[PDB]
């Protein structure tokens, strides 16, 4: 019963990480709802946050698998954020 | 996360493991549990040398990632010229 558990998370979870709440004067934009978090994301919900809010306000302008004792999905999302920011960065400069 | 929250249970120690092969595994755990949380990092007889293997192998990164991601030694240098 390991291994089925395993395959609904699996499943329930592609939609969530094809897509933290938006709203419609940046800083109300998107904000983390506090309830609904993972609570092994816990230790980087503001650097997920931040990493898809940087690419939204260059857009309007022009894989993860969970494994126990094992960050291997840990470091896949600050492999992204260091990439998420040089874009935006950059478009600044 | 060193002085504590790790203690070894006297009491389910199994028989057939010497009282200093348990504290060789207290320490190959806890050398990658805090490798992991805090230094911010992720990577019989053949039964002796496994712990013993899991143990010069382990320990050994961990002075590495504490000496070229932090200088470890190069602060007690610094620690004596001015603090001393």
């Amino acid at each position: 019963a390991q291994e089925l558990c395993l395959y609904l998370t699996k499943a329930a979870s592609a939609p969530y990480f094809e897509v933290v709440e938006e709203h419609e004067y940046w800083d109300q934009r998107y904000t983390i709802v506090q309830q609904q978090i993972p609570s092994f994301l816990q230790k980087m919900a503001d650097k997920i946050l931040s990493t898809g809010k940087y690419l939204n306000v260059v857009r309007e302008c022009g894989e993860i698998i969970y494994t126990l004792k094992e960050r291997a999905y840990v470091e896949q999302i600050e492999k992204a954020f260091n990439y998420a920011s040089k874009v935006l960065l950059d478009f600044l400069m | 996360l060193w002085h504590d929250k790790y203690t070894l249970r006297k009491s389910m120690i199994p028989s057939f493991m010497t009282m200093d092969q348990s504290r060789k595994v207290l320490l190959i755990g806890k050398s990658i549990n805090f490798l992991h949380q805090v230094c911010h990092d992720q990577t019989e007889n053949a039964f002796q040398g496994k712990i013993d293997a899991a143990y010069f192998e382990t320990s050994k990164y961990l002075l590495d990632v504490l000496n070229k991601k932090y200088s470890l030694l190069d602060h007690m240098q610094a620690m004596r010229r001015y603090l001393l």
